[PDB]
């Protein structure tokens, strides 16, 4: 649940989630997108062409092969998406509102990667990489989470969770 | 004396056999005839199968790797001193044909999978003071919560307040 | 007054007790139970005790 | 409720218990490599056990031993199951019960490179 | 063994296996470049079912400065030779069934973990 | 049906340290309603109670 | 039942702050800034997140987190409301400043003596 700082627009939710079942393929649920994108065409929309920098935003280290089998499969499952371009034309054509046109899905598209998703690290002009870190560390610890070598995070935690009095209330 | 055979596929798996028996020379230690130790095994093999399809074949891989095995050559020493007939030889499993410590492990395996199988009885404290009356005999184990009775023989159910 | 003193050797001999399956867990001695994993045996070991 | 002799022995009901009870692959499987070997008796392995027996690829299933030992299972109904189950397009090369390792070698004769994984999985 | 994924040289992008037909060898192609290389490692995919992974080289040295970890004397270090140590168990979830200990030494420099 | 879970990282309570699966450090209430109850035992049983 | 809660007498919630002047002591620190790291460093490392920011890099945790406690300790630069979190297992520095944090008052303990002495 990101949210900047009691901002105009309300907290935006990211669902990075993985389907059970090929198998161990992870998706994203971005915001105002009705259906699901993979990750790595997300990363490649941000502005990640090759793949050894999406690989290292995700992983950090690659001497651990046994991590590196549970991402092979959803990276090779986007591999039609090469250009910045083709993968802002994907993730547009999900949104809500899909233009009648290209040039206006490419705009939608770029909008919703840039103000939408993720605004508490930064919603200026020039924000990609620290966008693409703090994905690259969300789907890493989803992985952690799904290796075991991590427990899970409890939900009851009051250690995950914020009161508001009278202040943010008004 | 088995019987000759004229057919190419069992006369080639007599001939492996009798070279599968020939390793370690056990056979000249023992003054068995090889040749007819695998002309018989085969014969067995045949008349168990009576065709000279892929299970026959599959039986005389296994005879031979079982025979020919470095790390179990008692099995093979017994056969050629006629400890095992030909005919059991070739009746026999995989299992039978292990070795003795191969045997000793799986039996120890099977005996702590059985244990493992089983489920941990309900615990109490048995006693002869109750008399179950749906068995009419004194054995049976109590448990204090209210006290519960359960039948050691019978297995009669009840509480006393 | 004695009652007291029963009391507290019983629950110093369970607390021993508990102490040294603990040690034989740790030290990979206890074996698992049948039916029963060996966190679900030693839980239930400890919960009998 | 059993109703021959197994109701007094347990020796004789863990079988019953076994046969009433699923196994599949991954409960007696340890361990699942595939390997590009070119040449069937090429062997890029260290196993004396191909070339007694005799596509540029197969598989190398090995199976545990202390779960087999407590299903009681054999590999030559195994091959036979595997075999029979996916038709005579395969050719499973069992190991025998005397090797310490339970490899077995599974290859198929008659887009390739998923079908193994497919199977498998 | 395992395998790891070994990049491109020119697009640095996954090279996917491929069975060379003509010359009878293991390549490495790459989807969208032309580029190949010769295997060495002769092996695609291992799947590990029991997952016998080791839970040593999971731990870190860092673990020993933690002020909530238990402490023990009986357990002394091997290369320095230490007495302090720590130990506790996997904290790794999907534990099989073991509550088996991992003790790393308590002193800078050394960062040794042992098993008992 | 089980004991008192460790809510914390791997521990019940902050004053017990880590992997202490310890009777006194998972429920198990020592003292009784005439003696005085001790303070993580008294939260164990308010959780009992809840 | 057990939806309704009350706090305690002691329970304190943080009011909140800002989090520049911590970005600013972080930053002229040895600590490299996210933006400009080689991945490769990330490793042997641990990663500062600041209000659920993920912002610089740092490679001594032990004087890091001790240098921020000394500080906190002094009221100068950070509010005594701001807390920050030390993983040992993962290296992760998890600090939050924002307000509803819910907190208390505890006596320190350097070694085996508190500093709440007779004076
Ligand atoms: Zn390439
Ligand atoms: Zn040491």
């Amino acid at each position: 649940r990101s949210c900047l700082e009691n901002s105009s627009r309300p907290t935006s939710t990211i669902w990075v989630s993985m389907l059970a079942r090929i198998g161990q393929r992870i998706v994203a649920t971005l915001p105002y997108i009705k259906q699901e994108v993979p990750i790595i065409i997300v990363f490649r929309a941000l502005g990640f062409v090759s793949d050894r920098d999406i690989l290292e935003h995700i992983i950090y280290d690659f001497e651990d092969p046994e991590m590196m089998e549970m991402v092979k499969p959803s990276l090779d499952e986007a591999f039609v998406i090469q250009e910045q371009n083709v993968a802002l034309n994907f993730i547009g054509s999900r949104g809500a509102k899909p233009g009648v046109t290209k040039e206006k899905r490419i705009k939608y598209a770029k909008e919703v990667l840039q103000k939408e998703m993720l605004p508490h690290v930064g919603v200026s002009d020039f924000c990609e990489t620290k966008k693409a870190y703090f994905l690259g560390y969300m789907v890493h610890r989803l992985l952690l989470a799904a290796l075991g070598r991590r427990e899970l995070d409890d939900r009851d935690h009051y250690g995950n969770k914020r009161l508001d009095l009278a202040g943010p209330l008004l | 004396r088995a019987p000759s055979t004229s057919d190419s596929v069992r006369l080639k798996c007599r001939e492996m056999l009798a070279a599968a028996l020939r390793t370690g020379d056990d056979y000249i230690a023992i003054g068995a005839d090889e040749e007819e130790l695998g002309s018989q095994i085969e014969e067995a093999i045949y008349q168990e199968i009576r065709n000279t399809d892929m299970k026959y074949k599959n039986r005389v891989r296994s005879r031979i790797s079982n025979l020919k095995d470095a790390k179990n050559p008692n099995l093979r020493k017994n056969v050629l001193c006629g400890n095992i007939p030909p005919d059991l030889f070739a009746r026999m499993t995989a299992e039978e044909m292990a070795s003795d410590e191969l045997k000793e492990m799986r039996k120890n395996l099977t005996k702590e999978a059985i244990r493992e199988h089983q489920m941990a009885k309900t615990g109490g404290t048995q006693t002869d003071l109750f008399t179950c009356g749906k068995c009419k005999k004194k054995n049976c184990t109590y448990t204090q919560v209210t006290t519960f009775v359960v039948c050691n023989e019978c297995g009669n159910r009840w509480k006393f307040c | 007054s004695k009652t007291y003193q029963d009391i507290q050797n019983t629950i110093k001999k369970a607390k021993q007790d508990v102490i040294e399956v603990i040690e034989k867990a740790h030290n990979n001695e206890l074996e698992p139970t049948p039916g029963n994993t060996l966190r679900q045996t030693f839980e239930n070991q400890v919960n009998r005790i | 409720f059993l109703l021959g002799q197994s109701a007094r022995d347990a020796e004789r009901a863990k079988d019953i218990l076994c046969r009433l009870e699923h196994t599949t692959l991954r409960k007696v499987t340890a361990n699942t490599a595939i390997y590009y070997d070119p040449n069937p008796q090429s062997t890029v392995v260290a196993e004396d056990q191909e070339w007694v027996n005799v596509s540029p690829w197969l598989l190398r299933v090995e199976l545990d031993r202390k779960h087999m030992t407590d299903r009681k299972l054999t590999m030559e109904q195994i091959a036979e199951k595997i075999n029979a189950g996916f038709g005579d397009d395969l050719n499973c090369i069992f190991n025998d019960d005397n090797a310490e390792k339970l490899v077995l070698r599974i290859r198929i004769m008659n887009d390739d490179d998923v079908f193994l994984r497919c199977i498998e999985s | 063994g395992f395998v790891g994924i070994r990049f491109c040289q020119e697009c640095n992008n996954m090279l996917y296996p491929k069975e060379d037909k003509e010359n009878r060898i293991l390549l490495y192609a790459c989807r969208n470049c032309d580029y190949q290389q010769e295997a060495d490692n002769s092996c695609i995919y291992v799947n590990k079912i029991t997952h016998e992974v080791d839970e040593l080289t999971q731990i870190i040295a860092d673990v020993s400065q933690d002020p909530t970890l238990p402490r023990t004397e009986d357990h002394p270090c091997q290369k320095c030779g230490h007495k302090e140590a720590v130990f506790f168990q996997s904290h790794s979830a999907r534990a099989e069934d073991a509550m088996r200990l991992y003790y790393v030494c308590t002193a800078p420099h050394c960062g040794h973990r042992w098993t008992e | 049906g089980k004991r008192i879970p460790f809510g914390f990282k791997h521990r019940t309570l902050p004053h017990f340290i880590k992997d202490d699966y310890g009777p006194e450090s998972r429920g198990f209430v020592e003292n009784s309603y005439l003696a005085g109850l001790t303070p993580t035992e008294f939260f164990f049983h308010a959780m009992g109670g809840r | 039942v057990g939806l309704v809660k009350n706090l305690a007498l002691m329970a304190y919630i943080s009011v909140g702050s800002q989090p520049s002047p911590i970005l600013e002591f972080l930053e002229e620190w040895s600590m490299e800034n996210l933006e400009e790291i080689s991945p490769a460093a990330i490793a042997d490392a641990t990663k500062i997140f600041v209000n659920g920011c993920w912002v610089g890099i740092h490679k001594d945790p032990e004087q890091l987190m001790n240098t921020l406690r000394k500080l906190r300790r002094q009221m100068d630069i950070i509010v005594s409301e701001v807390s920050m979190i030390r993983d040992i297992r993962e290296r992760e520095i998890r600090i939050y400043t924002d307000a509803g944090r819910i907190c208390r008052p505890l006596l320190i303990v350097e070694k085996q003596k508190l500093l709440l002495k007779k004076r």
